[PDB]
RNA sequence: AGGGCGUGAAACCGUUAAGAGGUAAACGGGUGGGGUCCGCGCAGUCCGCCCGGAGGAUUCAACCCGGCGGCGCGGUCCGGC
RNA sequence: GGGCCCGGGGGGCCACGCGUCCCCCGCGAGCGCACGGGGUCGGCGGCGAUGUCGGCUACCCACCCGACCCGUCUUGAAAC
RNA sequence: UGGAAUGCGAGUGCCUAGUGGGCCACUUUUGGUAAGCAGAACUGGCGCUGCGGGAUGAACCGAACGCCGGGUUAAGGCGCC
RNA sequence: GCCGUCGCUGGCAGUCGGCAGAGCGAGAAAGAGAGUGGCGCGGACGCUACGCCGCGACGAGUAGGAGGGCCGCUGCGGUGAGCCUUGAAGCCUAGGGCGCGGGCCCGGGUGGAGCCGCCGCAGGUGCAGAUCUUGGUGGUAGUAGCAAAUAUUCAAACGAG
């Protein structure tokens, strides 16, 4: 219920939002492989240019 | 022969029995440590003639004689030498209690560590 | 019994700074004495300031400061204000001036010194001026902020111009019914 | 931390701080925002002017990029260049206005609040109001319209 | 710690000891009597200065040598950062 | 009666230097007692090592006054 | 000559819970034979509130409450309880 | 008398000492001002200023709000040259005390291996109730009861029976 003033919120939280919750307590495990195939990468091309 | 404080004054309680829970005498389930009656009919909480008494700040003790042990002193927990020698300056009006939990071995050093500074010892003659 | 009421009893104001910043409270310290034990209205004041909070303290831009400075009769006079001096692209000439504030932005601290002026803190203000004589106390906009344009008049009032909480601003969102005669009503 | 919050206090009071009478009940009123043209349309008529029913013309895929015009006063012109930029011009002699540019900025319309330095100038900009153009044209400048 | 054995609570029970018992018991306030223990009581404190008796010494002040430290508007000493 | 209780011919005064002009006609020293900014005695007595001293509260018992069982919904609960 | 008496420091802004069953008494008062009935006005109460008195009692009378000593009272009382 | 709350948005940095001079509570504005001419070596406490001190008023409370807890529980970062097999936690206690209280300290006993104080951080953090969950135990109580379908007796044997 309203309670004097106050924005009016529309929540998108009727769905079964919790089953398709991703959380990111692999991003940094996620950054260190993505940096260790571009060492592998560039050291695999090299001299060619690391970026491409 | 025991040390004696600076200044010795009276020592008034506004009460000395301790306030017992309500109900706590009808059951064993309900410890006698204090808990405020809050149900709406509860006859304790509305303070009648003839009830438990509630605790409230007008009990409050004298501040001078506030925390004074029977022997003019205030007691200060003290685990080893080292923390004895903090009431040093205060030996006056302060004495130390050794904790229940140091080896008897060590209370020698302490209470005679004590006795060098004039310091009182509550409990000097224990786990002997 | 005295028939009297309690309800008004406490007094809420501030008796310090909720801040436990350790600089201030010596600052606290310093001009708790300098009220207490001079009759320098203006330390009481100065010493009220540094209780109050962030949003009783408003930040004061340096056109501000220069304009209010330049009133007649206000040469050489300290600027102090218990606050932030922020500066102030706008403004084109900044003339000399001597102020005394809590912060002053890093770009408004080069502006008043390249002008040829002088930064105080309030330690130094009470060593210069332990009176606050010869000082023009300023403040900054207490009302130039967001809330206030939504406190008075619920805004579905006559004549209310308050603002409403929307999470978006456009056509849709809310201006049909109650805004517009041809869509039930106006007030 | 939950060591500073209401429910450390509230430990036995009854109610939880939510009344003897009233007790607190999954969702009395509705859920969300039910009720707003009945039991709560004081709360939405009060606050809420315009809620309901709508005004003007869709416009079916909008493309916010189209209607791109990030604005800039007057009174803001002259940071658009370094402060050497203006003393410069104000001491020369030659008369020679510089040149400022308000695209390279990422402004495209040029508008009319504030006053400017009497200092000679030209503005290049895709806009400008009326009172800019009026403005940027009183201290000697002129207006440089790029596409 | 005796093979569902670390510790071993409460309810509830046996027994030993003490006290009491016709308005169920329990409870608040106020005293009183009796117990368990505690004061590790039972000729009652300690300190400063002073007076006087007995004594006794790594013997006081003041001076000299050496070391250390504080301050100096050294009215304005030299060197330094 | 009021007019520092106007002016003239035994009992209390928070009167008591003087040059004057004239209305009118800037510091004495001490000492002491106290109905004086909240109690002191510069006053005393008895008892005291094996049965006596102190121990609020605390254990048991007794008596006098008080005293209905809590939580809850409720205008109202000791509630049959 | 701050232009009656009396008393008192005022103003102002945000956020805000619980409530939205009430009930009782003097006086006034509608319906009803009336009701410890239903419905209103004013004020004060009970609810949320103990305490002295009315033996007993939500509201009656007195008086409202920090823990205490002394004194005096209110309403009520003073054969005995 | 004492406790607390509120108010005085009250007082104290002046502990300004022999490089000295003790005051500013007092009916009634503003200087215990600055000048120029006419023997001893001595003097209590204080001030965690988030501290200390003074004076005056006041103190009912459901629903509800707020403050402070040197109230209590579990874990984390620091710290306590912390405690502990000369005995930790836990548990028991007609032992001694402290606090208005939430609680806590110490003595004794049991126990046998770990625990706690302070500054911060975090929370699955405080039970009398929910015909609450699971487990244990009472009174009832040596009680109801061991009663449907006719029935047993004598002697001996084994056997502690
Ligand atoms: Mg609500
Ligand atoms: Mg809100
Ligand atoms: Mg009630
Ligand atoms: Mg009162
Ligand atoms: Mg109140
Ligand atoms: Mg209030
Ligand atoms: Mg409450
Ligand atoms: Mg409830
Ligand atoms: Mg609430
Ligand atoms: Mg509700
Ligand atoms: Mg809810
Ligand atoms: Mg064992
Ligand atoms: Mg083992
Ligand atoms: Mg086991
Ligand atoms: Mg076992
Ligand atoms: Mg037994
Ligand atoms: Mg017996
Ligand atoms: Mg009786
Ligand atoms: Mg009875
Ligand atoms: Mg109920
Ligand atoms: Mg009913
Ligand atoms: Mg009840
Ligand atoms: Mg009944
Ligand atoms: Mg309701
Ligand atoms: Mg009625
Ligand atoms: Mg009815
Ligand atoms: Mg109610
Ligand atoms: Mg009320
Ligand atoms: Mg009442
Ligand atoms: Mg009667
Ligand atoms: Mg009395
Ligand atoms: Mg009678
Ligand atoms: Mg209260
Ligand atoms: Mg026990
Ligand atoms: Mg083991
Ligand atoms: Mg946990
Ligand atoms: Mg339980
Ligand atoms: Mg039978």
């Amino acid at each position: 219920a309203p309670s004097r003033n106050g924005m009016i919120l529309k929540p998108h939280f009727h769905k079964d939002w919790q089953r398709r919750v991703a959380t990111w307590f692999n991003q940094p495990a996620r950054k260190i492989r993505r940096r260790k195939a571009r060492q592998a990468r560039a050291r695999r091309i090299a001299p060619r240019p690391a970026a491409g | 022969a025991a040390l004696r404080p600076l200044v010795k004054p009276k020592i008034v309680k506004k009460r000395t029995k301790k306030f017992i829970r309500h109900q706590s005498d009808r059951y064993v389930k309900i410890k006698r440590n204090w808990r405020k009656p809050r149900g709406i009919d509860n006859r304790v909480r509305r303070r009648f003639k003839g009830q438990i008494l509630m605790p409230n700040i007008g009990y409050g003790s004298n501040k001078k004689t506030k925390h004074m042990l029977p022997s003019g002193f205030r007691k200060f927990l003290v685990h080893n030498v080292k923390e004895l020698e903090v009431l040093l300056m205060c030996n006056k009006s302060y004495c130390a209690e050794i904790a229940h939990n140091v080896s008897s071995k060590n209370r020698k050093a302490i209470v005679e560590r004590a006795a060098q500074l004039a310091i009182r010892v509550t409990n000097p003659n224990a786990r002997l | 019994g005295v028939d009297i009421r309690h309800n008004k009893d406490r007094k809420v104001r501030r008796k310090e700074p909720k801040s436990q910043d350790i600089y201030l409270r010596l600052l606290v310290k310093l001009y708790r004495f300098l009220a207490r034990r001079t009759n320098s209205t203006f330390n009481q004041v100065v010493l009220k300031r540094l209780f109050m909070s962030r949003t009783n303290r408003p930040p004061l831009s340096l056109s501000r400061m220069i304009r209010k400075m330049k009133l007649p009769g206000r040469e050489n006079k300290t600027a102090v204000v218990v606050g932030t001096v922020t500066d102030d692209v706008r403004v084109q000439e900044v003339p000399k001036l001597k102020v005394c504030a809590l912060r002053v932005t890093s770009r408004a601290r080069s502006r008043i010194l390249k002008a040829g002026g002088k930064i105080l803190t309030f330690d130094q203000l009470a060593l210069d001026s332990p009176k606050g004589r010869g000082t023009v106390l300023l403040s900054g906009p207490r009302k130039g902020r967001e809330v206030y344009r939504h406190f008075g008049k619920a805004p579905g009032t006559p004549h209310s111009h308050t603002k409403p909480y929307v999470r978006s601003k456009g056509r849709k969102f809310e201006r049909a019914r109650g805004r517009r005669a041809s869509r039930g009503y106006k007030n | 931390p939950s060591r500073l919050r209401k429910t450390r206090k509230l430990r036995g009071h009854v109610s939880h701080g939510h009344g003897r009478i009233g007790k607190h009940r999954k969702h009395p009123g509705g859920r969300g925002n039910a009720g707003g043209m009945h039991h709560h349309r004081i709360n939405f008529d009060k606050y809420h002017p315009g809620y309901f029913g709508k005004v003007g013309m869709r416009h079916y895929h909008l493309k916010r990029n189209q209607s791109f015009c990030p604005t800039v006063n007057l009174d803001k012109l002259w940071t658009l260049v370094s402060e050497q930029t203006r003393v410069n011009a104000a001491k020369n002699k030659t008369g020679a206005a510089p040149i400022i540019d308000v695209v390279r900025s990422g402004y495209y319309k040029v508008l009319g609040k504030g006053k400017l330095p009497k200092q000679p100038v030209i503005v290049k900009a895709k806009f400008f109001s009326r009172r800019a153009e009026e403005k940027i044209k009183g201290v000697g400048g002129a207006c440089v319209l790029v596409a």
